[PDB]
């Protein structure tokens, strides 16, 4: 795979600024942050639901695993 | 007569100035025929984006009629007598002059004066130059080489004046008026923005004394509040790549900043550009030639042609080369064309310098063969330096050029600087902007 064999491409205008005319931390906080917030507000919905399952399974495991060594559970 | 005894007998251009600010100047020679114009500091650079295209619009107008002579009567007055009327505008400079039978140049003097000072602008021209326009803005997008130097401008000047293309853009051409336009040249259009330039076989004081007949006239004070001057423009290394896979060839420009007209650095710039050279593939050399980037392309068959090129704005300019070559030769000019400007910032030999030079000093004669040539630089030449710089002196400049001052002065400009790029067509293989960076140095 070479460079001038990918693919074909016509009409695109592509406008780019040299490194050092451009700040490398642009907004890094006033927006950084906010778009952190809506990618994981974003994700959470699909990614925590199972984690939380797994917490509880566990904390109800070791629990229930104590209470069965004891003598009055 | 060696070429230093040659150098001596060009006969000094001679300089005058009129009450309200014109400049007359004229060199001399026994040539039967004669050019004779009207050089002016106008171009898009003074235009702002709302009357950007007046300047284009109005060479559209410029011989369409004046109140004196209506519709074609100048254009029949002009070829009756076999003379020749031309015109151009830059983002600069604005010049019309005429080509005549030396005997003519009173009749020539009085139409320049004509022209500049009484056109009509009749609203029904206006309306047709506007169709005139637009179709050249089409068939100026079929030009790879004019489309790549526009987008040049456009990026390395963002933001500025000199971005502006010439021409405008297209919705400007609907919509600017005849009020525009009388506006743009009741400002730019002023006796002390003028040089009245001509060469061939005429005398200074008849010269001088046309003018004052006929652009005594001509408003030589304008104000106060109304005095067009020019900021600088900032230049800034970035890069426009437009990519079209259907086009057949990639037209790639690349340039850092120059110093403008007036600095001393331009003529070893000169030579290191001369160094470099130019190519296409007609050139007899091939194989052979000089320039590494001339033979490495020739042989390898890297590109159909390329060239270097210094282009000059008041304080500013763009340094850099244009190359043309297949989809999948662009990394390899490029790789080799920054090899060079690095080869000259660090180890330009004597012998090169030399070569280069003698290039130069046969481009600067050659160049002002002609009536036609000699007073383009007459005009321009008052404009840029307010002189006319004599060949004694242009050789003086070159002489004092050698190897170490050409890696000083490529240093200077080339080295670890950041460049403005720009590329149209089949471009898929344009090199990254950090990647070209990295090149500089
Ligand atoms: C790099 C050298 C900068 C100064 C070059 C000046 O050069 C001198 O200019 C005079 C006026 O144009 C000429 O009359 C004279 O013959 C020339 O040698």
């Amino acid at each position: 795979r070479q460079f001038g064999h990918l693919t074909r491409v016509r009409h695109v205008i592509t406008y780019s600024l040299s490194p050092f005319e451009q700040r490398a931390f642009p907004h890094y906080f006033s927006k950084g942050i906010p778009n952190v917030l809506r990618r994981t507000r974003a994700c959470i919905l699909r990614v925590a639901p199972p984690f939380v399952a797994f917490y509880l399974v566990y904390t109800w495991g070791t629990q229930e695993f104590e209470k069965s060594k004891r003598k009055n559970p | 007569a060696t070429y230093a005894q040659a150098l001596q007998s060009v006969p000094e251009t001679q300089v005058s100035q009129l009450d309200n600010g014109l400049r007359v100047a004229s060199e001399q020679s026994s040539q039967p025929t004669c050019t004779v114009g009207v050089w002016i500091d106008a171009g898009s650079r003074y235009e702002s984006e709302k009357n950007n295209g007046a300047g284009y619009f109005v060479e559209h107008l410029a011989f369409k009629g004046t109140k004196n002579r209506p519709g074609n009567a100048l254009e029949k007055e002009v070829e009756s007598m076999g003379a020749h009327l031309n015109a151009y505008s830059t983002r600069e400079h604005t010049a019309y002059y005429i080509k005549a039978l030396s005997k003519d140049l009173p009749k020539a003097v009085e139409l320049l004066a004509d022209i500049v000072q009484n056109c009509s602008l009749e609203d029904s021209q206006i309306e047709k130059e506007r169709d005139v326009i637009l179709q050249e803005l089409q068939e100026n997008d079929t030009s790879m080489r004019d489309v790549v130097f526009n987008y040049l401008h456009a990026t390395a000047f963002q933001g500025t004046p000199l971005a502006q293309s010439v021409e405008g853009p297209s919705e400007n051409v609907r919509k600017l008026s005849r009020a525009d336009l009388t506006e743009y040249l009741s400002r730019h259009y002023k006796a002390p923005r003028m040089v009245l330039a001509a060469a061939g076989g005429l005398e200074h004081r008849q010269l001088l004394d046309l003018a004052q007949k006929h652009f005594s006239g001509l408003s030589g004070t304008y104000d106060e509040d109304a005095v067009p001057t020019l900021s600088p423009c900032r230049f800034t290394g970035s890069q426009i790549c437009h990519r079209e896979d259907g086009l057949p060839l990639a037209h790639v420009a690349i340039a850092v900043e120059g110093p403008g007209w007036a600095h001393p650095d331009n003529v070893a710039l000169q030579v290191a550009n001369a160094i470099i050279g130019h190519y296409d593939c007609t050139y007899g050399g091939g194989a052979h030639l000089s320039s590494p980037l001339a033979s490495i392309a020739a042989t390898n068959k890297l590109c159909q042609s390329f060239q270097t090129f210094n282009i000059c704005y008041a304080d500013t300019g763009l340094l850099g080369a244009h190359f043309v070559c297949d989809h999948m030769s662009i990394d390899d000019m490029m790789f080799v064309l920054q090899g060079q400007w690095m080869r000259l910032c660090t180890s330009a030999t004597e012998s090169e310098v030399l070569r280069g030079k003698n290039l130069l000093r046969n481009a600067l004669v050659s160049h002002l063969d002609g009536t036609t040539p000699v007073c383009e630089d007459i005009g321009r030449s008052l404009l840029t330096y307010g002189r006319r710089i004599p060949l004694a002196e242009w050789e003086s400049r070159i002489a004092e050029v050698d190897a170490r001052v050409v890696r000083e002065v490529c240093s200077k400009y080339f080295y670890d600087q950041c460049p403005a790029v720009a590329g149209f067509g089949p471009i898929e293989q344009l090199p990254d902007y950090n990647r070209i960076r990295s090149g500089m140095f």
